[PDB]
């Protein structure tokens, strides 16, 4: 059987520079009769089926923008973006058909950008939920970069630990940012028990948090 | 046009065998393979194995070989894959895919993929909530408001704003497990101006209840 590496396991660059990325076959992938390598590309966006890019190591499959180049033969080989556009914002997948079919690992491609502070938005439980007995508060931090940031939760003026849920967005085609979520949810009785709700974003744009709150008898 | 339709999402119970088909049109089914791949959540893909429906004759990724079983139906031009005494590790997402052998031997044309869940759990239908914001307008040239998608059973979910007609500005975040339950939420930025005058609903779809749901946002008092 045939095995299959890939390298690096992801790499960043800014749009409109060039990429490079690596596979390794354990046996050749060479036909003997043919002059062909059965070896092939496949780029992979979020929430997407596989989509086939290159195929014979270096031909291109109809539809592929010119800008995607693979090469090599035997055992080594190379996929090439001139000019990274932020669309391509993916997974890419070798494969094997030399004997059965075998993908590579994955290199995934991030997209380098200008750093952008967060927009933060915080949100009550809806009148819904509280006839249910829970109660969610939400923030949303949103387009944003680089990834890394944080957030504090505060109710009356106190920092809270558990019923805190985060979750990070696929960096946008869009943009190249990032957004961020967090919940915190307690129980309708804790949640009118208290009357003020805090969320502070501590991102590198800026030294001091980006802070939003509601009160509930606000209007 | 070349299609794989696959089925939607399986909840079944460890220790069962599942049975999903990929229904091929817009082609000659007979002169291409049909290849499998499996994809576990945030992880690579993982060929599985292939049947060559003119003859029936399959070959397997030797790891699959006690899992699964390929079939193919060429009078309704659909195979299947069926995977036995199913367990968590198990838990993907499968693909079929048109796999062009003896030409390109490329996998040119893929199915939407059938997302497998192993687990004892019950489906349970997500509850839907409007996030619209408290009485103090904030940053108000752009306002975001959202739809917290909570408590439900299994993956997936999706959401779209007003049928998809609402495209820009929107933020669908990862679903999260706590307490054997999902929850998600989704964001979009419109202009102050254009709500609360025009509507802003999100869609949410369950298909593993068959539930649909919409959400208009509406402002609170
Ligand atoms: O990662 C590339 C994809 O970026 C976009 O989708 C991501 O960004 C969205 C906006 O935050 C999220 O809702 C989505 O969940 C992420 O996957 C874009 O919509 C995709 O078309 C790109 O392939
Ligand atoms: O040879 C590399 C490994 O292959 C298998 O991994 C497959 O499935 C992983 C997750 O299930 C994917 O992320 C990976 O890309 C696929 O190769 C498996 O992990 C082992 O048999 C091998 O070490
Ligand atoms: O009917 C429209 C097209 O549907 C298929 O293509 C879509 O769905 C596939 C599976 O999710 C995707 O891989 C593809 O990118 C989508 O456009 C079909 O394969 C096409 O031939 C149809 O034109």
């Amino acid at each position: 059987d045939i095995v299959m590496s890939q390298s690096p396991s992801s790499l960043a660059v800014s749009a409109g520079e060039k990429v490079t990325m690596s596979c390794k076959s354990s046996q050749s992938l060479l036909n003997s009769r043919t002059r062909k390598n059965y070896l092939a590309w496949y780029q992979q966006k979020p929430g997407q089926s596989p989509k086939l890019l290159i195929y014979w190591a270096s031909t291109r499959e109809s539809g592929v923008p010119d800008r995607f180049t693979g090469s090599g033969s035997g055992t080594d080989f190379t996929l090439t973006i001139s000019s990274v556009q932020a669309e391509d914002l993916a997974v890419y997948y070798c494969k094997q058909s030399f004997y059965l079919r075998t993908f590579g690992g994955g290199t995934k491609l991030d997209i380098k950008r200008a750093d952008a502070a967060p927009t933060v938005s915080i949100f009550p439980p809806s009148s819904e939920q509280l006839t249910s007995g829970g109660a969610s508060v939400v923030c949303f931090l949103n387009n944003f970069y680089p990834k890394d940031i944080n957030v504090r939760w505060k109710i009356d003026g106190s920092e809270r630990q558990n019923g805190v849920l985060n979750s990070w967005t696929d960096q946008d085609s869009k943009d190249s940012t990032y957004s961020m979520s967090s919940t915190l949810t307690l129980t309708k009785d804790e949640y009118e028990r208290h009357n003020s709700y805090t969320c502070e974003a501590t991102h590198k744009t800026s030294t001091s948090p980006i802070v939003k709150s509601f009160n509930r008898n606000e209007c | 046009q070349v299609q794989l339709q696959q089925s939607g999402p399986e909840l079944v119970k460890p220790g069962t065998s599942v049975k999903m088909p990929c229904k091929a049109s817009g082609y000659i089914f007979t002169d291409y393979v049909i290849s499998w791949v499996k994809q576990r959540t945030g992880q690579g893909l993982e060929w599985i194995g292939e049947i060559f429906p003119r003859s029936g004759s399959t070959y397997y990724n030797e790891k699959f070989k006690g899992k699964a079983t390929l079939t193919a139906d060429k009078s309704s031009n659909t195979a299947y894959m069926q995977l036995s005494s199913v367990t968590s590790e198990d838990s993907a997402v499968y693909f079929c895919a048109r796999d062009y052998y003896g030409t390109s031997f490329a996998m040119d044309y893929w199915g939407q993929g059938t997302s497998v869940t192993v687990s004892s759990a019950k489906t349970t239908p997500p509850s839907v909530y409007p996030l619209a914001p408290g009485s103090a307008a904030q940053t108000n040239s752009m306002v975001t408001l959202g739809c917290l998608v909570k408590g439900y059973f299994p993956e997936p979910v999706t959401v779209t704003w007003n049928s998809g007609s609402l495209s820009s500005g929107v933020h669908t975040f990862p679903a999260v497990l706590q307490s054997d339950l999902y929850t998600l939420s989704s964001s979009v930025t419109v202009p102050s101006s254009t709500w609360p005058s025009e509507t802003v609903t999100c869609n949410v779809a369950h298909p593993a209840s068959s539930t649909k749901v919409d959400k208009k946002i509406v402002p609170r008092d």
